[PDB]
């Protein structure tokens, strides 16, 4: 069967460059057009570039067009994506995809019928840090049935992950730690929030306790009106 | 450059026939016949499913279907199944000479009552405004299917600057959570009178509003 084998994928910083690989196998290499597609994380797929059979135009898409380029060596049965001038926005799993029809010069007849399984680039000056944690108080806003929402707002860490307990795993009722956001900075922040009765609210102490364990960092917080 | 124009989430119990569209225009994919589809499971990599409008490749269950009218092309899925249960995207060959993806579309084989987004909007905490920062939280849990759209108001006008949105996680009640962030400086919080979180699932929206104290 055909095979696709993407490499290349790491960290780079902003402005950086780096040079994707893809190695196929299981097929007459040179026979056919072979494409980039790249999906950023949680996100669509976005075709990036595709280089014909023999030697002829390539083509791009408008957002990486004069930063990236295609080439390929049919000696080596291998399609390169070379990536300079590297922004944030470029993070994805990149794709090496095969062209279905036998020696078409255009991304055209029969669509993309083989694809690898990616390699990640990641382009971000992101490094190791602790959270900012914040409260989330209770109010009216966040109450309903005589039961408030309150939880611990948790800025700006990097790598993942976060855990967050509540009164040191004593609450575990109506917990909920949210998936993170990935900030165009690099760094994520989350959520978690526990509903607790309203009546309780001032005799009960609540805590969140967050811990980071990649940075070794542990914040404890209490929670009120 | 604009990706193709699906809908981001098509539902159908087992057994039922589902369609998803996908509308380019005169320049791609009613411009050519060279539109395909392809499925990707999460995890996983995309695998084609549909090509050049109505052709399946081998190994393809004769469940799927593909057509085009004017600037439309449709799959179909007849007979839904458990499996079918995946991400969905068209792609179209343009005047360009280039390829365009659509921006996908999540399938679910509904497995119990649809359920609307319970939505917690919190404002920024006195303990973030000292330290010259102010995020707006907003907590998004136990919908079904797992997809939504979030938009956020100044007063009564949308923002779209300062905006972060998860994708949908699935909770261990085979439901799913998200969460939006709105970035503001403090100063931009406390001119507004107000500020809205509405997030829209299955064409139907919830809102929540909060104000500077």
């Amino acid at each position: 069967e055909v095979q696709l084998v993407e490499s290349g994928g790491g960290v780079v910083q902003p402005g950086g460059s780096l040079r994707l690989s893809c190695v196929a196998s299981g097929f007459s290499f040179s026979d056919f057009g072979m494409n980039w597609v790249r999906q950023a994380p949680g996100k669509g797929l976005e075709w990036v570039a595709f280089v014909p059979f023999d030697r002829r135009i390539n083509y791009y898409a408008e957002s990486v067009r004069g930063r990236f380029t295609i080439s390929r060596d049919d000696s080596k049965n291998t399609v390169f994506l070379q990536m300079d001038s590297l922004r944030p926005e470029d993070t994805a799993i990149y794709y090496c995809a095969k062209h279905r029809s036998q020696w078409n010069f255009w991304p055209r007849e029969g669509g993309l019928d083989h694809w690898g399984q990616g390699t990640l680039v990641t382009v971000s000056s992101a490094s190791t840090k602790g959270p900012s944690v914040f409260p989330l108080a209770p109010s009216s806003k966040s109450t309903s049935g005589g039961t408030a929402a309150l939880g611990c707002l948790v800025k700006d860490y990097f790598p993942e992950p976060v855990t967050v307990s509540w009164n040191s795993g004593a609450l575990t009722s109506g917990v909920h730690t949210f998936p993170a956001v990935l900030q165009s900075s690099g760094l994520y922040s989350l959520s978690s929030v526990v509903t607790v009765p309203s009546s309780s609210l001032g005799t009960q102490t609540y805590i969140c306790n967050v811990n980071h364990k990649p940075s070794n960092t542990k914040v404890d917080k209490k929670v009120e009106p | 450059q604009s990706a193709l124009t699906q809908p981001a989430s098509v539902s159908g119990s087992p057994g039922q026939s589902i369609t998803i569209s996908c509308t380019g225009t005169s320049s791609d994919v009613g411009g050519y016949n060279y539109v395909s589809w392809y499925r990707q499971h999460p995890g996983e990599a995309p695998k084609a499913i549909i090509f050049d409008v109505t052709n399946r490749p081998s190994g393809i269950s004769n469940r799927f279907s593909g057509s085009k009218f004017g600037n439309t092309a449709s799959l179909t899925i007849s007979g839904l199944q458990a499996e079918d249960e995946a991400d969905y995207y068209c792609a179209a060959y343009t005047v360009a000479s280039t390829l365009l993806f659509g921006g996908g579309t999540k399938v679910t084989v509904l497995r119990q009552p649809k359920a609307a987004p319970s939505v917690t909007l919190f404002p920024p905490s006195s303990e973030e405004l000292q330290a010259n920062k102010a995020t707006l939280v907003c907590l998004i849990s136990d919908f079904y299917p797992g997809a939504v759209t979030v938009a956020w108001k100044a007063d009564s006008s949308p923002v779209k600057a300062g905006v972060e949105t998860t994708t949908p996680s699935k909770q261990s009640n085979n439901k799913y959570a998200a969460s939006s962030y709105l970035s503001l400086t403090p100063e931009q919080w406390k001119s507004h009178r107000s500020y809205s979180c509405q997030v829209t699932h299955e064409g139907s929206t919830v809102e929540k509003t909060v104000a500077p104290t």
